[PDB]
């Protein structure tokens, strides 16, 4: 039972961006700027957080396996409610059920749904320097607004009370997605693409200092992980047979 | 900050399509026309709420 | 040359109230000042925008309690507005606009 | 299924001018004195073009589209979502950029 | 006027991929490459000459899950010719080419 937390860097080999709907106004795609107007442009961890809830979740599918049709056991309901959150399907007697429920279903417990709060949170992305972000898209095409390669985004997440499990199943999940380790949209224009590392810290409360697990390097040759507390993580999380996920409530 | 939208998974990503049964499909069909019918209705009935809200009273609070 | 009969002259003075009228139309001086536009005072000129829409509702004129208090509170967050203006020429100009609307 | 990256080098034997479509100056990497880059939107054009050439040459549940037309399963129209994304070319070295 | 351009002989880094793709997809991508190879331009000047370009290109696929991708091959386009390594490359050219489920 450990609090994690993930700090570092994202390299965006590619130029990166986001069409949120307030961010972007007439003149275009405009990255939301972490302020007014002139400020610095932030990747929102909106982002981050639905590609990774995503990588865990088809990681979570993938060891579930799949049928000789190629199918795999869940049904639309649990699928929405593991990636999006959302009770498909549709309080006091689960005041001690979440516990349980969590246990059961490691996804759930680490990207929350409605009433359930998630044990991972993950933060926006922030460039290092300045003048890191571009007009890119040129075409009439209306230009969109993103990161320039090599931009180096400062980073960090937090999963609050991970059993060895959870991080198992978000260390996969960081493995699954360094595959295609790509955020944001425009993946026509490769736009997304990165090489990102964090280094894991936990902190076990009442001490003063944390201590660093290991590290997680992703990388478009490979993925390094350093650290044998995150290898026993994910061993831990790989050879659990104790996983319920097809459960769901409100 | 926050922002963004909610969105259909399947719609996005098209490897789940080989992770869901046929039947699996259908569902998924059926939830994305009745989300856009249910979507145009409340789109109308809040154009509606939203003009009569312009139009100016414990009755019209009531309705 | 000629003469004026007015008719219903109870009528005639009592438009006239309606005729009192000069109004300060707040999405033009939102249009008049594009230029030295003190955007983050923006949205208070549309709040206020807002408020008038709420209390004046659909009549042309109101002269309720709330109608007062919201002229002197859109004024009053005008003013605030007016230290806002980069320009020192149109900080004065805009200054004077909204006094003249205060004394008037 | 497998997803694919095609990661290398593009030597350049003849100056190389884009942006056809206040002076002709390349895309800029950031701001205004950072590094110049390639637009992609010019490769994927051309690789557009190439594969429309080579199939005439040749020559939610609607997927089976992009299984019947590979040519929009790579690419994709403004409606279906396209398989293939075609990064910049990003200068590696200093220099390699002149009037 | 005078255009801005990259000098004779740059090296300029170049990434593309391919999401989840398959065999009869890629093969037309690759088949693609390997027609543009004949006329490699990119770009617009072509009456000042302009796009005239080779390029080397690892090809490398990754089954998610895995620590590190597995190096298919590469793929070589210059005025010489196409140069294609990678028993996987060809396998999937050779997909492609006798399609007919198109």
């Amino acid at each position: 039972m450990r609090t994690l937390n993930f700090n570092g860097k994202i390299s965006t080999l590619e130029p990166l961006t986001v069409t949120v709907k307030n961010a972007v106004s007439t003149s275009g795609h405009r990255l939301p700027r972490n302020g007014g107007f002139n400020a610095a442009p932030y990747f929102p961890g909106t982002s981050i957080r639905g590609t990774l809830r995503h990588a865990a979740h088809k990681v979570i599918v993938d060891r579930v396996g799949l049928n000789a049709d190629g199918k795999s056991p869940f049904d639309l309901a649990e699928h929405f409610m593991l990636a999006q959150g959302v009770d498909i399907n549709g309080a006091p007697g689960e005041i001690n059920a979440g516990a349980e429920l969590r246990s059961k279903n490691p996804l759930i417990s680490l990207f929350g749904r409605w009433g359930l709060s998630g044990k991972v949170g993950i933060g926006n992305a922030i460039p290092d320097g300045d003048n890191q972000w571009g007009m890119f898209g040129g075409g009439p095409i209306d230009p969109y607004e993103a990161f320039i390669t090599g931009a180096e985004l400062s980073h960090r997440m937090s999963i609050k009370n991970a059993t060895d499990e959870e991080a198992g199943l978000f260390i996969s999940a960081l493995i699954r997605f360094a595959a295609e380790p790509r955020f944001g949209g425009h993946a026509n224009h490769n736009c997304g693409l990165v090489e990102a590392h964090w280094t894991v810290t936990t902190w076990k409360p009442g001490e003063l200092v944390p201590v660093t697990l290991g590290e997680i390097v992703i990388t478009p040759n490979g993925v390094e992980i350093t650290g044998d507390e995150l290898f026993a993580m994910v061993k831990a999380f790989n050879e659990n047979q104790s996983f319920d996920f097809t459960a769901r409530g409100h | 900050f926050g922002g963004g939208a909610r969105s259909i998974m399947f719609q996005r990503d098209e490897s789940l399509m080989e992770f869901l049964e046929t039947d699996q499909v259908d569902r998924l069909e059926r939830l994305l026309e009745e989300q856009a019918e249910a979507s145009v209705d409340i789109s109308q009935i809040k154009t509606e709420q939203d003009a009569l809200k312009k139009a100016m009273k414990a009755e019209l609070q009531i309705k | 040359n000629m003469y004026l009969i007015i008719d219903e002259a109870d009528i005639f003075v009592d438009m006239l109230e309606v005729w009192k009228q000069r109004r300060f139309n707040l999405r033009e001086l939102t249009s008049a000042f594009n230029e030295h536009i003190p955007r983050n005072g923006v949205h208070v000129i549309d709040q206020l925008m807002n408020d008038v829409t709420s209390i004046a509702g659909d009549l042309h004129f109101c002269s309720t309690p709330a109608a007062v208090a919201l002229f002197d509170n859109s004024f009053n967050a005008l003013s605030k507005v007016g230290r806002e203006i980069k320009n020192e020429a149109a900080r004065k100009a805009f200054f004077d606009c909204i006094y003249s609307w205060e004394m008037l």
